[PDB]
RNA sequence: UUACUGUUCCCUGGGAUUGGCUUUGGGCUUUUCCUGCGCAGCUUAGGUGGAAGGCGAAGAAGGCCCCCUUCCGGGGGGGCCCGAGCCAUCAGUGAGAUACCACUCUGGAAGAGCUAGAAUUCUAACCUUGUGUCAGGACCUACGGGCCAAGGGACAUUCUCAGGUAGACAGUUUCUAUGGGGCGUAGGCCUCCCAAAAGGUAACGGAGGCGUGCAAAGGUUUCCUCGGGCCGGACGGAGAUUGGCCCUCGAGUGCAAAGGCAGAAGGGAGCUUGACUGCAAGACCCACCCGUCGAGCAGGGACGAAAGUCGGCCUUAGUGA
RNA sequence: CAGUGCCGGAAGGUCAAGGAAGUUGGUGACCUGAUGACAGGGGAGCCGGCGACCGAAGCCCCGGUGAACGGCGGCCGUAACUAUAACGGUCCUAAGGUAGCGAAAUUCCUUGUCGGGUAAGUUCCGACCCGCACGAAAGGCGUAACGAUCUGGGCACUGUC
RNA sequence: AACCCAGAGCUAGCUGGUUCUCCCCGAAAUGCGUUGAGGCGCAGCAGUUGACUGGACAUCUAGGGGUAAAGCACUGUUUCG
RNA sequence: AUCCCGUGUGAAUCAGCAAGGACCACCUUGCAAGGCUAAAUACUCCUGGGUGACCGAUAGCGAAGUAGUACCGUGAGGGA
RNA sequence: AGACAACCUGGCGAACUGAAACAUCUUAGUAGCCAGAGGAAAAGAAAGCAAAAGCGAUUCCCGUAGUAGCGGCGAGCGAA
């Protein structure tokens, strides 16, 4: 139907560009998310 | 085409849906020749509603 | 095959797979600022409210100039110079002071915001290669597996939805009588003839029309008589308007033809809307479906002094289950 | 280069799904009406219709392209005698058949007319052009060689007669 | 647009065929509509069954009509004067 | 409406959720997104009994004897 | 693991035909093919019916009923 942009909220285990600091709360494309930061390690999915 | 059907209405009927014994908005129809006479016909016409004979105009 | 309905190849948009940074930019904004020639006039009257208080040395009136809008009437505004004023019911005006202040409208601006669109990159998705390199008992320059690299890259591919589009493909349709060929013509209704004095009746037999028209060409009350000869009269003539005698239905009647119709159904005038609602004994015509006529009754009217007439039209075509 | 196809073009019109400002309806906590056996308005929510504007290709639009589909006309009048028409007028088209050929595997009338071959020729050869209805890559016109090709004539030869 | 099998006893408003006896009655080939014309629907005209009926065959009278004949009063047509 | 699937979005937990033929209110009924379960019912390559207004060699099964045989067909198949 | 008449479940899935043509519809989710399992299979323990009165998993038969409905409202299809 209509686009709904995915927003997956996520903390940062070590500093990014653009991102910011290790150790700090976001909210992301899941795109970017799954196939960029999770397979490096760099992020981490939060769901408290 | 120059040559018309032609809707007449009661002018003293109420479409509300009126509390008489009979309720409804008469029509005759009938035919006109839209050239010759532009003029909206009037035309006194018995109303089986209001029971007396009203005076009928035309609709658009 | 430019018959119909579709399918497919293929092209193009949304969605999904699908991300990052940057720009440029169309439409809405978030503070906040620009901006208005009814006339009476201190004069290019913003509507509505708080409304006798405001704007000043965090430095005005007034002249020197820079800019922009422009109905060159004037408006906002930067610099400088200047130094104690621009002010309110002060009277007009539907609406008040440029003393000030709030949500805002006419359009403009600016930094900030949503959504595209667009162009540019980036690399990690995804695509493509590799006698690059590992690998088991041994190979995989035998397809492939892992790693690495190289080139592309959020395009493309694949899926879904949408528009376009190939007889490439599929299913089908393509009347009857012509002269039992093409070809154009004909196919319903109405009138006359054929049709044999009830009605009905065929032929690719003989003649024609209709697919409407009129708010009066309907209703009614009331009055009238057309056409054709001959004669008189300025133009005016064969023929216009007027007068008169003779023939008496030969004219007319929206349009075919037939049958009707002369103090008329023909021509005119006055008033109108019955070109109504509810119906209906009985008849005609009839394979059915349709079609036609209608006395009479009630309501509420038109015309007429009244009696009475009026449910479209002199009748028969003007239509479609 | 009008029609059709194909290619290229991008200014304007048209243009789906889908978005979407915004209106609009049903219901209804409730609020009033009412000598009839009820009725009228209505918040939030939920549900429904409509929808300005945004919205690609394609089409309409503009240009090219015949060894792409195809197409390549009429009417008049005129010259030392009859005649004919180089030359003019007009009409209509996108444009009006050039070179070469032509009674042809194309010619209807038609056994056209002429010449030749035969004692005699509706076939055959050459030429005229009045091409019903040739014509240029659905090629036009030539052409040596070739053909169990089609078609006319001749010598030799024969029971084909 | 192969063959074999199956749907399949496809479908055929078409053509062919449809078997014992006696008794009684007995047509139609017309109209209307039809993608109809060699088909079918209804009507017309069979059979059998009931309900009402009173006719038929003759005879005379009465109605309306516009044919045959006839005519020139109209509409055409036509010859001569 | 109820039911079940492609593409995309995407809830609520009993103060809920679904159903009652668009939809809303009210009331009634029910508890989806985990599984498994006998009987009553269908059938005859057959097995055992039984019956037959069933056949009697052109019949009954194609087949009362080499019968799916002989023969035919490249083959599927046909077939006395 | 293969074999297995019919029945059964799932998957693919026609056409002649009917409609006096045909395209929606019918034929028919039939035949056929493929896969699977059983003596039966499937279904099955209410997110169900119903209607203000009540029922109490599934299947099968009679009936409701050729009813309500569906339908180029045609041919036909047809519940609870
Ligand atoms: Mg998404
Ligand atoms: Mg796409
Ligand atoms: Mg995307
Ligand atoms: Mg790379
Ligand atoms: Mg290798
Ligand atoms: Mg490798
Ligand atoms: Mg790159
Ligand atoms: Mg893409
Ligand atoms: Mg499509
Ligand atoms: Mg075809
Ligand atoms: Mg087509
Ligand atoms: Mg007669
Ligand atoms: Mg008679
Ligand atoms: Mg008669
Ligand atoms: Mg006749
Ligand atoms: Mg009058
Ligand atoms: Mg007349
Ligand atoms: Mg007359
Ligand atoms: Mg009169
Ligand atoms: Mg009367
Ligand atoms: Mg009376
Ligand atoms: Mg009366
Ligand atoms: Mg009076
Ligand atoms: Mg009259
Ligand atoms: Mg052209
Ligand atoms: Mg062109
Ligand atoms: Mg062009
Ligand atoms: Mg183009
Ligand atoms: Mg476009
Ligand atoms: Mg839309
Ligand atoms: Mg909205
Ligand atoms: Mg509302
Ligand atoms: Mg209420
Ligand atoms: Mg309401
Ligand atoms: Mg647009
Ligand atoms: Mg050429
Ligand atoms: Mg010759
Ligand atoms: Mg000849
Ligand atoms: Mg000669
Ligand atoms: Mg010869
Ligand atoms: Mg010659
Ligand atoms: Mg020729
Ligand atoms: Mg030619
Ligand atoms: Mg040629
Ligand atoms: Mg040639
Ligand atoms: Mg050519
Ligand atoms: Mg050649
Ligand atoms: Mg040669
Ligand atoms: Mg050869
Ligand atoms: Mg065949
Ligand atoms: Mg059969
Ligand atoms: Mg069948
Ligand atoms: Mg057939
Ligand atoms: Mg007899
Ligand atoms: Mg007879
Ligand atoms: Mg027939
Ligand atoms: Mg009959
Ligand atoms: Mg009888
Ligand atoms: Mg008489
Ligand atoms: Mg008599
Ligand atoms: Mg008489
Ligand atoms: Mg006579
Ligand atoms: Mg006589
Ligand atoms: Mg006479
Ligand atoms: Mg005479
Ligand atoms: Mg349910
Ligand atoms: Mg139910
Ligand atoms: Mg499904
Ligand atoms: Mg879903
Ligand atoms: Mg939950
Ligand atoms: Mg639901
Ligand atoms: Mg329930
Ligand atoms: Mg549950
Ligand atoms: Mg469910
Ligand atoms: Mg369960
Ligand atoms: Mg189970
Ligand atoms: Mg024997
Ligand atoms: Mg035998
Ligand atoms: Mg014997
Ligand atoms: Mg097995
Ligand atoms: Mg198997
Ligand atoms: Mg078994
Ligand atoms: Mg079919
Ligand atoms: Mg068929
Ligand atoms: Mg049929
Ligand atoms: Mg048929
Ligand atoms: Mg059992
Ligand atoms: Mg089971
Ligand atoms: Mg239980
Ligand atoms: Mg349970
Ligand atoms: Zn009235």
């Amino acid at each position: 139907q209509k686009k709904v942009k995915k927003i997956r909220k996520i903390i940062l285990k070590e500093d990014i560009p653009d991102l910011g600091k290790k150790g700090q709360l976001l909210d992301v494309r899941a795109g970017f998310l799954r196939n960029f930061l999770l397979p490096l390690g760099k992020a981490e999915v939060v769901t408290p | 085409d120059v040559r018309v059907k032609v809707i007449l209405e009661c002018t003293g009927c109420v479409r509300k849906s009126v509390n008489k014994g009979s309720r409804g908005v008469s029509r005759y129809i009938t035919q006109k020749n839209r050239h010759n006479t532009p003029s909206r016909l009037e035309l006194r016409k018995f109303c089986p509603y209001c029971y007396k004979h009203t005076i009928h105009g035309e609709i658009k």
